[PDB]
C-alpha cells in the first residue's frame, strides 16, 4: 500500500545517501 | 512455508531486510511493501523489504536490531508474511534504555528520537528495541505505548512522547552495543571461513549428532597484534550464544607448579558444564611454548596439560577451543596434529578496503564534517591494524572535544545530550590523529587483492594477454588443458629497465582473477641472508598456500647476489641459503593450489640460473622502455583523474621523452597537475591542466634509465633470442 | 599417551604408568599402545630433569617386566625411530619396529573409498582424480577432506529445507549426495599436514616415457635386476654386483627418468634427493641428515636411492674458482660413509646424476661405490622423434604434424627442449580452442610456430666438454 511505499522511499534514500 | 534462513545484512537500517526476487514473487510482495517477521518465543517484528544482487534465494538478510527483537540468531529460520494493511500511527511513547543512558542528560528526545522519527516513516511495533547513533554515543530506545496495535508507521505529523526514567534492560534481550559481527571490518573472508566451521556445530548440534561427521574442536587464529583475533573469538561467541571463557598465557604461566594446571583444567571443566561453550586461549605461544625451546619443569608440564585437555574435547560435548598466536610456528607442534587445533585461519593485516570498513565502524557514533574523507585516510594508513585505526577515531574525537566541548562542560561525569550532538569532527582532527599514530604492524608482509586493473598499464598489450593465458586459462578452461596434455607454468620472471610497469603487471592479473597479491621486496630477502634466517622463506610460501588463489611476487631477485658482493663478491657460486630454500619451496608447490609465482629483476645477468629451469620461473618476458604509442598511452592514462586542456599535445611530449620510463612519464603528469593546482590556489588569494603546465614540468623531469643501461638491457634480451 | 603421563606431577606420572601395565596383565591377553612415545621417553641427551629421567627408567623396568606379564604386547608410536631413548631398542622391549610412512597414490584412493563407505556420492564423483591431486596428504587429511565435502553438501540441502529437529528423516539423508565440486572445494580449502615430508613410493614412470637410450635401458636392467633375478649365476662366476651408477652428460636428457623407470620395472621404492636438499644440509651444518636418508633407503628396500645434482655443493663453493681446497665437504663425506657401509644384499641401488663431472670428488667413483658411469648424450635423429611422440602421447595430434621433419630441425636440442616445443605447440592449441568458444587437436601450424621460439639450452661449448670427458673414460 501507499504508507509502506513512503516508508520504503525514506529507508532507501537513507541507505543510498550513506552508502554512496 | 514462507521460511527463510536468517543471515547478515549489507543494509544497516533498523527497518530494512533484503530478499532475492524469486522469494518476493512467491510471497506475492513487492519492493517497498511492509512485511511481518515471526521469530521465537512469540516475538514479531515489522520491516520493509528491499532487494539486491547478493542475497541468496533461501536466506533473509537482516541486521542485529531485527534479530534481537525476534530473539533469533544467525543460522536460525523465521517465517515471513506480507501485511499490506499497515497504516500510520497517531501517538507513540518511546523511552531510552538505562544501559546506554550513562554519563548523559538533557533532552534526549530532541537530540535522538525526533531526528530519528521525523520524515523517517519507519514501521514500529510495541516492544521494539532500536538503536539511535549520534553525539559520539549510541543510545537504544524501547517502544512502550502506541495507540494503534500491534504496529504502525511513524509519520512526521504524529505525536511522540518521551517522559520517564530510563528503562532497565530485560533478561530476554541483549544490548545492541554488544560486540557482534558488524563490529569486525577487515578480514571478512576469514570470518566467513570461521562461521562455516563454528556456526553449525553450535547452532544446530542435532545435525552433527545425527550425521556421521566430526565438528572442528579447535581453531588457531594468527597474525600481528591488534588485527581482531580476540575480537573475532568474542564476536562468534556473542552471535551464537555460546558461553565465552577467556584464558591467557601470561596469567596461567605466572602461576606455580600445580596452580597453572589446576587453573587451565578448571576452565575446560567449566566450559563443559556451561556447554555449548567456546574457550579462547590468547597468546597460545606463551601458555604452551615449544617444549624443545624451554628448560623448566612448569613449561614442559603445562604443554602436556593443554595437549591432554584438548584431547578430552571428544567427551566434552559442544565445546570448541579457539586460540590466538602471532605466528603459527611459535607453538608446540603437537597442538596442530589431527584433532586438537586442526584448523587455522590467517588473519593477517586488513587490506585497503578493510581499513576503510574499520574506520567506518569506529565512526558510527561520530558526527563527521563534510570535509572528512575516511577512504583517503585508509589509503594513507599503510601498515595499520584495527587497533591503530580505532585509535585514530578516538584521537580525532578528542581533538574535537578539547576545541569545543571542554570549553562548555564541567569537570563531571554527565554531559547534556545537546552539547554532545553539537560536536563535529573535521578533517583537521583526523589529520592530526594520523600524524600522531604509528602503525603497530608495519614490518609484516601485507597480503590483499590489489586494485590495479589493466586500464592502469600503458603499452605492453601482448604482455597483459600473456599473463591472462598463464594465470586465468589453467583454471577457467581446465578441460582444454587436460584434452591436450598441457602442463601449466608455475611462474614467470620479468626483466628489463626499471619503471616500466612490472609491479602493475603482477597486480593487474591478480586483480582480474580476484586473487590475493603477496608482495615480497628486496629488503626481506636481504634480511634473511644477513640474519641467516632463510626459514622465513617457508612461511612466505606457506602463506601463498593458505591465501590461494594468490599471486606470490618476489621483487628484486638480484638482492641475494648483491648481499654477497653482487658484481664481484667472493669466489663461490650463485647458490646461497636464501635462494636454495626458495627453490625448494617452489619445487614442493603444486599448480593444484592455484598459486602463481612472479619474479622481477633489473639485473638478470646475476640471477641464479637454477630459478629459470623447467618447473620454476621458466618463462621470460622482456619489458622494454615504452615505445612512441605506449608513452602517449601512459600519459593519457595518468591524466584520467584530471581535466586536460585541449592545447595539451600528448604526442609531442611522448616524442621528447624518448628515453623516459613509465615511472618518469607519471612524474611529468603528476607535476603538471601540481602546477595546475598551484595556479588554482593562487587565483583565490585553473579548471584544467594547460599546455604551459606540461611544458614547465618537462623542465624538471628526467629519465631514470641512462643510455648505457638501455643498450645493456637490449643486448641481454637479444642474447636470449 | 605422552601428554597424559607427562602432565602429571612428580610421583603421579610414575604410579599411573605402572597401573596401566598392571591392568594389561590382569586382563591378559592385552595390548598396550603408547602414543607420542617421544614425549615420555625422548632421547636421553635431550632431558636433564630428575622427574623426566626417572619416568624413562620407570618405562624401561615395566617393559622388562613383560617377561612375567604373560601375553602382554606393548606397541608404541613415534614420529622418528631415533627420537626416543635408545635403551628401549634393546633385545626385547621395543626391538621390533614397523615403518608406516605415508600412503602412495593407490593407498590414498583406498583411504578415500573407506571414509566414503557411508556417503551418498553423485555420478560425477571420481575419487581417483582426488587421490591423484592429494599430494602430501595422509589418512588424517583425506578423512578431513571427505568430511568437509560432506559438510558442504549438508549446508546446501539440510538447511535449505529447514530440517531443524532432534532427528533427521532417513529419506532426506538418502537423497543427500556429495558432488565432485564439493570434493574439489574441500581439496582447495584443506591443507596437507605431510606436504614437506620425504615421499617414498614406486614411481609410475615406465620405459615408454623415455625416448632413445636403448642401450642405457638394457644396462640398467643388468645392473639392477640381474643381481637378484639370477643370484646363482653371480656366485657361480664370482661376480661382485655394483652398488650404483653415476649418470653424466648434457642436462635435460632423461637422467631422472632413467632412475625412475628402472625403479618402476623392479617395483622398488624410489627416493629422490635434490640439489637444494644437499645444499641445505651443507649450509646448515646438518650432514647427520644424510645418515637418515640412507637409513630410510635401507628400511624401504628394495629401493632406488637417487642423488641428483651431486655438483650442487661444488658449484655453490665456486666450482671453477671457489677456495683453494678440495672437493670434500660435510655432506659428500657422510654420503660416502654410508655407501661404504651399505650391504650388497640389502637390495639398495644408488644412482647419481651430475652435470659437471670434473668437480665431483673422484673418491665416489672408486670400486665399491659409483664405479659405473653412463654417458647420456643429446638424442639422435630417431631418439628425438621418439621423445616428441612420448611428450605428445597424451594429446590428440593432427595427421599433418610431421614429427620426423621437426626432429631433423632440432639437431642441437635436448629432450627437455623438445618437451618445451611440444608444450608450446599445445599452448597454442589451448588458446585456439578457448577462443573458438568466445581446436579438436594440435595442428601443424602450432608446431611450426613453436619451432621459431624454442632454442637449444646446451650450447656447443658445453657439448664439447661433455664429449671429451666421455671419451676420456673410454
Ligand atoms: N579487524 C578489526 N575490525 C574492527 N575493529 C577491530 C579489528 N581489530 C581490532 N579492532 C578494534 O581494535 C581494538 C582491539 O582491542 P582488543 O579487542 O583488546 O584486541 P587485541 O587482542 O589486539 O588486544 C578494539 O577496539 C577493536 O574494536
Ligand atoms: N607501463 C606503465 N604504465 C603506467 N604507469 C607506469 C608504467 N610503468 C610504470 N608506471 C608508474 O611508475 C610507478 C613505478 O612502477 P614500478 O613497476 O613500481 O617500478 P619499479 O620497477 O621501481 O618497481 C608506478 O606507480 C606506475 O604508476
Ligand atoms: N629421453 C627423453 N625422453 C623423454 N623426455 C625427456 C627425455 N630427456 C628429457 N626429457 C624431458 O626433459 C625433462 C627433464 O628431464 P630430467 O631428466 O628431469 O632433467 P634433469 O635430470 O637434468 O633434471 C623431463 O620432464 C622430460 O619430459
Amino acid at each position: 500500500t501507499n504508507e509502506a511505499q513512503m516508508a520504503a522511499a525514506a529507508a532507501l534514500a537513507r541507505l543510498e545517501q550513506k552508502q554512496s | 512455508p514462507n521460511r527463510l534462513i536468517v543471515d547478515e545484512a549489507i543494509n544497516e537500517d533498523n527497518s530494512v531486510v533484503s530478499l532475492s526476487q524469486p522469494k518476493m514473487d512467491e510471497l506475492q510482495l513487492f519492493r517497498g511493501d511492509t512485511v511481518l517477521l515471526k521469530g521465537k518465543k512469540r516475538r514479531e517484528a515489522v520491516c520493509i523489504v528491499l532487494s539486491d544482487d547478493t542475497c541468496s534465494d533461501e536466506k533473509i538478510r537482516m541486521n542485529r536490531v531485527v534479530r534481537n527483537n525476534l530473539r533469533v540468531r544467525l543460522g536460525d529460520v523465521i517465517s515471513i508474511q506480507p501485511c499490506p494493511d499497515v497504516k500510520y500511527g497517531k501517538r507513540i511513547h518511546v523511552l531510552p534504555i538505562d544501559d546506554t543512558v550513562e554519563g548523559i542528560t538533557g533532552n534526549l528526545f530532541e537530540v535522538y528520537l525526533k531526528p530519528y522519527f521525523l520524515e523517517a516513516y519507519r514501521p514500529i511495533r510495541k516492544g521494539d528495541i532500536f538503536l539511535v547513533r549520534g553525539g559520539m554515543r549510541a543510545v537504544e530506545f524501547k517502544v512502550v505505548e502506541t495507540d494503534p496495535s500491534p504496529y504502525c508507521i511513524v509519520a512526521p505529523d504524529t505525536v511522540i512522547h518521551c517522559e520517564g526514567e530510563p528503562i532497565k534492560r530485560e533478561d530476554e534481550e541483549e544490548s545492541l552495543n554488544e560486540v557482534g559481527y558488524d563490529d569486525i571490518g577487515g578480514c571478512r573472508k576469514q570470518l566467513a571461513q570461521i562461521k562455516e566451521m563454528v556456526e553449525l556445530p553450535l547452532r544446530h548440534p542435532a545435525l552433527f549428532k545425527a550425521i556421521g561427521v566430526k565438528p572442528p574442536r579447535g581453531i588457531l587464529l594468527y597474525g600481528p597484534p591488534g588485527t581482531g583475533k580476540t575480537l573475532i573469538a568474542r564476536a562468534v561467541a556473542n552471535e551464537t550464544g555460546a558461553f565465552f571463557f577467556l584464558i591467557n598465557g601470561p596469567e596461567i604461566m605466572s602461576k606455580l607448579a600445580g596452580e597453572s594446571e589446576s587453573n587451565l583444567r578448571k576452565a575446560f571443566e567449566e566450559a563443559e558444564k556451561n556447554a555449548p561453550a567456546i574457550i579462547f586461549i590468547d597468546e597460545l605461544d606463551a601458555i604452551a611454548p615449544k617444549r624443545e625451546k624451554t628448560h623448566g619443569e612448569v613449561e614442559r608440564r603445562i604443554v602436556s596439560q593443554l595437549l591432554t585437555l584438548m584431547d578430552g574435547l571428544k567427551q566434552r560435548a559442544h565445546v570448541i577451543v579457539m586460540a590466538a598466536t602471532n605466528r603459527p610456528n611459535s607453538i608446540d607442534p603437537a597442538l596442530r596434529r589431527f584433532g586438537r587445533f586442526d584448523r587455522e585461519v590467517d588473519i593477517g593485516i586488513p587490506d585497503a578496503t578493510g581499513r576503510l570498513e574499520i574506520l567506518q565502524i569506529h565512526t558510527k557514533n561520530m558526527k563527521l564534517a563534510d570535509d572528512v574523507d575516511l577512504e583517503q585516510v585508509a589509503n594513507e594508513t599503510h601498515g595499520h591494524v584495527g587497533a591503530d585505526l580505532a585509535a585514530l577515531c578516538s584521537e580525532a574525537a578528542l581533538q574535537a572535544i578539547r576545541k569545543k566541548m571542554d570549553l562548555i562542560d564541567l569537570e563531571d561525569e554527565t554531559i547534556d545530550a545537546e552539547v554532545m550532538n553539537s560536536l563535529a569532527v573535521t578533517m583537521d582532527d583526523f589529520r592530526w590523529a594520523l600524524s600522531q599514530s604509528n602503525p603497530s604492524a608495519l614490518r609484516e608482509t601485507v597480503v590483499e587483492v590489489p586494485q590495479v586493473t589493466w586500464e592502469d598499464i600503458g603499452g605492453l598489450e601482448d604482455v597483459k594477454r600473456e599473463l591472462q593465458e598463464l594465470v586465468q586459462y589453467p583454471v577457467e578452461h581446465p578441460d582444454k588443458f587436460l584434452k591436450f596434455g598441457m602442463t601449466p607454468s608455475k611462474g614467470v620472471l620479468f626483466y628489463g629497465p626499471p619503471g616500466c610497469g612490472k609491479t602493475l603487471l603482477a597486480k593487474a592479473i591478480a586483480n582480474e582473477c580476484q586473487a590475493n597479491f603477496i608482495s615480497i621486496k628486496g629488503p626481506e630477502l636481504l634480511t634473511m641472508w644477513f640474519g641467516e634466517s632463510e626459514a622465513n622463506v617457508r612461511e612466505i610460501f606457506d602463506k601463498a598456500r593458505q591465501a590461494a588463489p594468490c599471486v606470490l611476487f618476489f621483487d628484486e631477485l638480484d638482492s641475494i647476489a648483491k648481499a654477497r658482493g653482487g658484481n664481484i663478491g667472493d669466489g663461490g657460486g650463485a647458490a646461497d641459503r636464501v635462494i636454495n630454500q626458495i627453490l625448494t619451496e617452489m619445487d614442493g608447490m603444486s599448480t593444484k593450489k592455484n598459486v602463481f609465482i612472479i619474479g622481477a629483476t633489473n639485473r638478470p645477468d646475476i640471477i641464479d640460473p637454477a630459478i629459470l629451469r623447467p618447473g620454476r620461473l621458466d618463462q621470460l618476458i622482456y619489458i622494454p622502455l615504452p615505445d612512441e604509442k605506449s608513452r602517449v598511452a601512459i600519459l593519457k592514462a595518468n591524466l584520467r583523474k584530471s581535466p586536460v586542456a585541449k592545447d595539451v599535445d600528448l604526442e609531442f611530449l611522448a616524442k621528447m621523452t624518448n628515453g623516459f620510463s613509465g615511472a618518469d612519464l607519471t612524474e611529468i603528469c603528476q607535476r603538471a597537475c601540481k602546477l595546475a593546482i598551484r595556479e588554482s590556489i593562487e587565483s583565490e588569494i585553473v579548471p584544467e591542466i594547460r599546455r604551459d603546465h606540461f611544458e614547465e614540468a618537462m623542465r624538471f623531469a628526467r629519465r631514470s634509465v641512462s643510455d648505457n643501461d638501455i643498450r645493456k638491457y637490449e643486448m641481454f634480451a637479444q642474447t636470449l633470442q
